[PDB]
């Protein structure tokens, strides 16, 4: 099951000098075809002004992820990874990787960045390569970026501009990073926005769905942690027709189903032994 | 090595003069129309005399 | 009875390249690979008359 991969530009030597260097790397792809131009391939095609990153982590979750193998001519021998078999990367993310983690695949942060990848660009196209990033800084950027977003509808205050300040620095082992704000000048972007909107929207719905259900649930065979619920809802609540129910209950659960890219965070490999300079790593290819 | 290279140059100096020659043959027909433009009345002045 | 008379199998007709008229716009030229060809380039020695 082998891939190949054709440019249409010239392509010169110091771009193959600069490419080969990225010789086992992933490249995730749209469509599993026996070949495949280059404009499909990366992840180029997706970026623009509007939309921000939560929709390149969700059409990239749906999206097949293969390993890159080979430099020949002008035909590239991409290779997709199989279940349970063993294979060889490299890092691309900025984290030095240690033994038997479990390593998740993120859009890259770094849009327009002092890097660019090594000018390696053709005509109005660019190649870029997702962040290989181990599991708990995955799901820490992801809930950093969330509420980074929730706190960006009243920012005019000045302790909460600190707050944010601190949310854009990060913590792990030798590493700092500068996440960027969501926000550019007093709007936000769409997938972003819509994201934030359904987790606290369905927050919402449960909060005043609960005070509903505890009593149309708890007619049946009552338990303790029956009244152990309606004790916390007491609480919450004293710390202060079936056509809508029927909407309430559907845009409950399809409004939570948008944050699977957010609630989901599924391991694609485990790590293997580590190289010296920690840039190479085989590794086992999962799911 | 020399030798080579000097038919390399004679071939050179060939396309080089049978460029020069086809440019003076162009050359001639062209002047030759431009002196016979200068000296073709329209065909109203001959018609008329 | 149920009778079967006679099975036929199309037999398409066909087409090559160089029959194929197509092939006067084509200087139609094998190599033997491309695997290390990255920029086949031809280049040209034209004259401007």
């Amino acid at each position: 099951a082998n891939i190949f991969c054709t440019f249409d530009h010239k392509l010169s030597i110091a771009d193959v000098g600069k490419l080969t260097k990225l010789v086992a790397a992933v490249v995730p792809i749209p469509q599993r075809l026996h070949l495949i131009k280059h404009y499909q391939l990366g992840l180029h095609q997706f970026v623009d002004h509007t939309r921000g990153y939560v929709r390149l982590r969700g059409l990239l979750r749906n999206m097949t992820l293969t390993l890159m193998r080979r430099v020949e001519g002008n035909q590239i021998l991409l290779h997709v990874p199989t279940h349970g078999l063993l294979y060889t990367v490299l890092n691309t993310g900025p984290v030095t990787w240690e033994k038997g983690d479990a390593l998740c695949v993120l859009p890259p942060l770094f849009h327009g960045p002092l890097a660019r990848e090594n000018l390696l660009t053709l005509g109005q196209w660019e190649l870029v390569l997702p962040w290989i990033v181990p599991m708990p800084l995955a799901l820490e950027i992801n809930q950093r970026l969330l509420i980074m977003g929730l706190f960006s509808l009243d920012r005019s205050y000045e302790e909460v501009k600190a707050a944010v300040q601190q949310l854009q620095t990060i913590t792990f082992r030798d590493a700092t990073f500068t996440i960027p704000d969501p926000v550019i000048d007093q709007h936000l972007l769409i997938d972003m926005k819509t994201a934030c909107l359904s987790m606290s929207m369905v927050a919402n719905l449960a909060s005043e769905l609960t005070m509903t259900y505890v009593r149309k649930l708890a007619l049946e065979d009552s338990s303790m942690l029956l009244v152990k619920c309606q004790e916390l809802l007491m609480r919450l609540d004293r710390e202060r027709s079936p056509d809508d129910e029927i909407a309430r209950l559907s845009a409950l659960f399809v409004m939570l189903r948008q944050l699977d890219d957010l609630i989901r965070e599924q391991v694609v490999f485990t790590v293997c032994d580590v190289s010296p300079d920690n840039k190479s790593a085989t590794c086992i290819f999962k799911g | 090595l020399d030798k080579i290279l000097n038919v390399e140059a004679m071939h050179t100096v060939l396309r080089a003069l049978k460029n020069t020659a086809d440019a003076m043959e162009r050359g001639l027909i062209h002047s030759f129309l431009q002196t016979l433009l200068r000296k073709a009345p329209p065909y109203f002045v001959v018609q008329t005399l | 009875f149920e009778a079967i008379f006679g099975t036929f199998c199309n037999r398409l007709e066909w087409v090559y390249f160089l029959t194929s008229g197509l092939a006067a716009a084509a200087h139609a030229i094998k190599f033997h690979d491309l695997n290390k060809l990255t920029t086949g380039k031809m280049l040209f020695h034209v004259q401007v008359p």
